[PDB]
DNA sequence: CCTGGAGAATCCCGGTGCCGAGGCCGCTCAATTGGTCGTAGACAGCTCTAGCACCGCTTAAACGCACGTACGCGCTGTCCCCCGCGTTTTAACCGCCAAGGGGATTACTCCCTAGTCTCCAGGCACGTGTCAGATATATACATCCTGTGCA
DNA sequence: ACAGGATGTATATATCTGACACGTGCCTGGAGACTAGGGAGTAATCCCCTTGGCGGTTAAAACGCGGGGGACAGCGCGTACGTGCGTTTAAGCGGTGCTAGAGCTGTCTACGACCAATTGAGCGGCCTCGGCACCGGGATTCTCCAGGG
């Protein structure tokens, strides 16, 4: 129902079919009356068809009032330069700085109003709630809905204690762990459509629910280009030590309120624990890798890898066994590449991208599943390691696929490597039947 | 290889915070030697009271502290707290 | 038929539960037997205490300029208060604060 | 539904209401009104058991009511209470 | 040239300030950490209702501030104006202690 | 003839003799024991009374008595107490 | 036909009467109930906190050269006993005196 | 009659220091010593009379102290 | 002639009182003394030989620990003459 | 300024009276045995609330350091106040007698409280909306502290 | 000894929010009426124990006096704490995930209250003797001058 090649107005513009005909059925949307989720999945990005959005509604009809895009603080940087070298005639702000420096912000710009888009973080946003409020807002851009996937937490209360002319919710998996909290992402979306809670009753109703507001689509079968991903599974077993350990532990000094976690990290490695966590710092030489399987069977496969690509980018659970893999892999005989929490956060985006090189010969980068974000995409990478998984299949579908945007050209293996009637036998079946539902929701 | 022990928790009672309780109190000039001897106090206190307190919560047949039952152990030794039940 | 039942707090003017504490009185193991007014006399008295703190109280709140009365303000009452201190010498009120006093020895000069 | 607990919060509001018509009381206020009334309860409640036990009576009267307030309130406070105590009794005993 | 309070009026100030306030002063995770610390000794595996640990707190809070009381008390007896374990001792013995 | 009294003196003399067989014990010293023995009978049944109370029950049991005792004696007197109470109840339940 | 009488304090081997101490739990109102092992457990706590201060009372005694205990005797043995001597601490013993101690300060140079 | 406080007299106080422990005594300390056991002595004659009159009686007996000294937490061994 | 240097007669004195156990205060003034006092309570009253003995007996073990805190506060203070401050300083600390 | 005697005060050994402790008797009341019955709690089952182990981001708070200034502490002189001793007066102490008050016991009666059944209204849980308070922000006042003259 | 400057603080004003006060429904515990029974009031009696007094005695208190040591004020000093300032850290709040464990329900038994009959355990009343208090005398020890060490 709209033009069908890019409008006339974007800068250096290769938004391809998908994302023309995603922006028609948003203005669509929005001509209609109707919000809704941008349920792109994959590379077929996002924050081209967001911003296009918005530079459409102004470069038509004048809707010059205030608008608000939500991001985490780690693409604060990345969304403003995204906006700045795709749509240069739409002018952005941003709310970032201690207590001094945003109220010198919000005085000299906010209040003047010469912005027509300002882009935060979720933190800021909590911050100066009673500021915003102030405004009539139009539309509400809010990335990673998961974010607010739950009611009852403060942050989706205050986005909806919010008045915005239009709602507009972005995500790359919807569905995690149950109905509900996708029930919470459509109350925000339309609180006045899903009011109640509530094969027959689901699959079939959900698609006829959803298609009026969501559009769903695979890259596999949309681009048709950057081959597909291998995953096998490497069941291990874990040592005699790593076995007593275990066995002590279940069946019973140390603080042991907590049997899940406690007996958890036991298949991974046992001195991630306290009370016999190794000693004197004798020194960093052979002494932790010879006491996990683990351990054992990744520094058997380093050397097939070096052997060959080299640029692995390996995963892991605990920020413990991160940092200590991190400082580790310098040690042995190698060089790594560093990303966690610990990391200023405006530094990270700048140094990792810097750290992407034609030529590293590091071998090593670390990544967990809450240590990065979202971007810095590592085609040079070949393989992915993942030495434990997480309860959310979700949480590791964004970790495997954060190597596979396009500029994976190359075919790239994951390996996974599992223990053998421990807690990850249960972390794995969770998983998959949280898999399967996701899948059976959306994909049928 | 990196794994040590960070501090004590005895010593997470800070010295300003110790120079807070004394203000209140309305103490000027403050010691150096003050600091070990109230941490010293404080557990000798915190050991009591607890005593006494896991003494319910296990007749209780209970694992879980309640506000009652350091109420209880309060009043057991003589120092009554209004406001918890 | 059967009369229209009065409490007997309205039989006695007061305004605390006679019958309640009579309950408690019965259920609490201090004798075999009460009295009829052993309950209204102790509620009586109950209701005496609580009007004088609360009154107490009240004033400070409004030296303080406020209208609702706060654990610092029954505190500030109890306290300043010989008889209601010396009734509650070995009570903590939570969050009252203590009284402000400084000794003369340490104002300078 | 959670199980029902009994509190001195409504009477404590109508003295209050009484005293000074146009103030309120706060929440944590009217817990530590709540303990002082069961703590003055529990104290009075004891003493005259021991009063009774000691008189080798079993029954809780008035007499060991006063006695109580006498010996656990400080002169003024027990000779006012006194006279509270009295008037009550008279009323419910008067018409009731 | 930067201008400063000669010793014994910043602390005037804290004592005017804190003896006005009525927050709690210790920070509430070290103590709580104190608390479970304390608590393994007499029996493992006990979890604590986060009302507890602040009914701890007050009551602990209070002894310290009366304490103080008692032994400014003492140290002015001895002429002086610092406090010192003496005078701790002093008054929890007197106390009863 | 006058009404009866009674008193822990004939079990004090039997335990005196037990402990130390060639000692005795004066009228006032005997009469500072019955003393003790009624303060601390008094502690204890007090106590477990308080506890039977708080946990909403009607009986008073070894269990409660075995709490009292722990909250009221300090240390190594409370160990030996336990064991004492615990050692006798055994024998009672077993030979009864 | 009966069996003889055997005693409670017979059959828990004690010195101390079950059954009046089961009489004064019933007739103290401390609880509605009381049950079969409580006065037993009680009398023997009783009996041990007994024999522990009459063992030192008359080692006393035996230091002072008499066969008599006497309050005395009583007191030096509570007071120089620290479990003892804390759960006593708010006690008086008639006739007991004052454990013999002098402050070094006051000691002749 | 009256002035009965005066038959405690120096002598007396002495030798109560002189168990306390004390050396050396002030010679105002006497007037601070009958002030203080006044007070103790009239709380304690008070609450002993209370409960004297609550029996209904006109002699004041030691269990009337004894019980008297126990509410204030000075309980006395050796008189029943 | 033979003077004793002035203290040593204080320690021997000190000595025979720490070791003697019997009533310092004497019997006839400290029972008018409780006269004195109980005639304003009540009037007519009379007593028992064995209340004035115990009283007279918790006196003197309450003054006894008043003396024993109030050479603790003196010797804190460096001084060995015991004085009225002390006196009030045991008291405050105390609780009165 | 380490010794050596006077000279008080204390401990140790032996003899005498005496009075309270300990053994012994009758008696009565309270503990034991036996049996019956109702209820309190033990036991199992399910719900959902709350606690524990963990991460990112903000930012207050803690930590560490350098400078100087009151302050605690040691030392000295003064003098005054308390102690040791002797003497005189006072009253506690003790033994005994006389008398009445009042505490303790016994029986008798009756009024008050326990227990029951029924009914009904007062008190509690749950929602909901509006205002009292905390927050921030900019004046005006009060307080401390230093510096330049001449007190 | 004040003037002025810088600092901290009290005060007036406008916004926004979460907690308190009010209403509504509902149910469980209190009020009304009644019946039995035993605890407490009342009277009367008895005896013991408290008070009042009187005299003789001796220990204890009151008074004076001389003198030594301890309290108190002053002075000097050299050091440990208060105050301010930069840098790091960890608390606080927010989300995540999970499962234990506290709390309510229903059933069933075994345990303690109640009662009746019996009897032996403990209590008041007696008496005799050895342990203790007192008295006296000798040996021992501590203290305080005075000197020659
Ligand atoms: N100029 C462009 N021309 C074509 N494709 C582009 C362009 N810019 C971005 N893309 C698409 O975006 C992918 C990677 O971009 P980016 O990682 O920024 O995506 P995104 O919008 O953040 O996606 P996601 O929905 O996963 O968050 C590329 O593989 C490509 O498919």
């Amino acid at each position: 129902t709209r033009f069908e090649d890019s409008p006339s107005y974007v800068k250096w513009g290769k938004l391809r079919d998908y994302q023309v005909r995603g922006l028609n059925w948003l203005i669509s949307l929005y001509e209609n009356g109707i919000n809704g989720i941008l349920a792109d999945e994959m590379g077929l990005g996002k924050t081209l068809q967001t911003i296009s959005l918005l530079g459409y509604m102004k470069h038509y009809r004048n809707i010059p009032g205030p608008h608000m895009v939500l991001v985490p603080k780690s693409t604060l940087h990345n969304w403003m330069s995204e906006f700045k070298r795709w749509v240069p005639t739409l002018r952005s702000v941003c709310l970032i700085g201690d207590k001094e420096q945003r109220a010198a912000f919000v005085r000299d710009v906010l209040l003047p109003g010469e912005w027509d888009v300002c882009v935060t973080s979720y933190e800021m946003l909590i911050k100066e709630k009673s500021v915003f409020k102030k405004f009539n807002w139009r539309y509400l851009v809010i990335d990673e809905a998961h974010r607010i996937k739950n009611e009852k937490s403060k942050l989706s209360e205050i986005v909806r204690e919010f008045k915005t002319t239009n709602r507009l919710l972005l995500t790359g998996t919807p569905l995690q762990n149950n109905l509900h909290e996708l029930w919470s992402l459509l109350n925000f979306l339309l609180p006045d459509v899903f009011n109640s809670a509530d094969d027959q009753k689901l699959v079939e109703r959900l698609h006829m629910v959803l298609r009026p507001f969501l559009l769903r689509r695979i890259k596999a079968d949309v681009e048709k280009s950057l081959p597909p991903k291998k995953e096998v599974k490497i069941y291990v077993g874990l040592s005699k030590m790593q076995r007593e350990w275990y066995t002590r532990i279940l069946m019973k000094k140390m603080r042991l309120l907590n049997i899940l976690m406690q007996l958890r990290k036991c298949c991974n490695h046992p001195y991630l624990f306290d009370g016999a966590e190794p000693g004197p710092p004798y020194t960093t030489d052979m002494h932790l890798v010879t006491n996990s399987g683990k351990m054992v069977v990744l520094d058997k496969l380093l050397p097939k890898l070096k052997e060959q690509g080299s640029r692995v980018l390996i995963f892991s659970q605990m920020t413990r066994v991160l940092d200590i893999l991190e400082d580790y892999c310098m040690w042995r005989n190698y060089e790594y590449c560093r990303l966690d929490g610990q990391t200023p956060h405006d530094e990270r985006q700048d140094s990792i991208n810097a750290y992407n090189e034609p030529n590293s010969t590091k071998f090593v980068f670390m990544l967990s599943t809450r240590a990065g974000g979202l971007g810095i995409n590592l085609a040079t990478a070949d393989v992915v390691i993942l030495y434990d998984s997480d309860w959310n299949p979700q949480v590791d579908l964004q970790a495997m696929d954060r190597a596979h945007r396009i500029g994976q050209t190359k075919t790239v293996r994951v390996f996974r490597f599992i223990t053998d009637n421990t807690v990850e036998e249960r972390i794995v079946e969770r998983a998959e039947m949280k898999l399967r539902l996701d899948s059976i929701v959306i994909q049928q | 290889r990196h794994r040590k022990v960070l501090r004590d928790n005895i010593q997470g009672i800070t010295k300003p915070a110790i120079r807070r309780l004394a203000r209140r109190g309305g103490v000027k000039r403050i010691s150096g030697l003050i600091y070990e001897e109230t941490r010293g106090v404080l557990k000798v206190f915190l050991e009591n009271v607890i005593r006494d307190a896991v003494t319910y919560t296990e007749h209780a047949k209970r694992k879980t502290v309640t506000a009652m039952d350091v109420v209880y152990a309060l009043k057991r030794q003589g120092r009554t707290l209004y406001g918890f039940g | 038929t059967r009369a229209k039942a009065k409490t007997r707090s309205s039989r006695a003017g007061l305004q605390f539960p006679v019958g309640r504490v009579h309950r408690l009185l019965r259920k609490g193991n201090y004798a075999e037997r009460v009295g009829a007014g052993a309950p209204v006399y102790l509620a009586a008295v109950l209701e005496y205490l609580t009007a004088e703190i609360l009154e107490l109280a009240g004033n400070a709140a409004r030296d303080n300029k406020k209208t609702r009365i706060i654990p610092r303000h029954l505190q500030l009452a109890v306290r300043n208060d010989e008889e209601l201190n010396k009734l509650l010498g070995r009570v903590t009120i939570a969050q009252g604060g203590v009284l402000p006093n400084i000794q003369s020895v340490l104002l300078p000069k | 539904r959670k199980t029902r607990k009994e509190s001195y919060a409504i009477y404590v509001y109508k003295v209050l209401k009484q005293v000074h018509p146009d103030t309120g009381i706060s929440s944590k206020a009217m817990s530590i009104m709540n303990s002082f009334v069961n703590d003055v309860f529990e104290r009075i409640a004891g003493e005259a058991s021991r009063l009774a036990h000691y008189n080798k009576r079993s029954t809780i009267t008035s007499r060991e009511i006063q006695t109580a307030v006498r010996l656990l309130l400080p002169g003024e406070l027990a000779k006012h209470a006194v006279s509270e105590g009295t008037k009550a009794v008279t009323k419910y005993t008067s018409a009731k | 040239k930067p201008h400063r309070y000669r010793p014994g009026t910043v602390a005037l100030r804290e004592i005017r300030r804190y003896q006005k306030s009525t927050e709690l002063l210790i920070r509430k995770l070290p103590f709580q950490r104190l608390v479970r610390e304390i608590a393994q000794d007499f029996k493992t595996d006990l979890r604590f209702q986060s009302s507890a640990v602040m009914a701890l707190q007050e009551a602990s809070e209070a002894y310290l501030v009366g304490l103080f009381e008692d032994t400014n008390l003492c140290a002015i007896h001895a002429k002086r104006v610092t406090i010192m374990p003496k005078d701790i001792q002093l008054a929890r013995r007197i106390r009863g202690e």
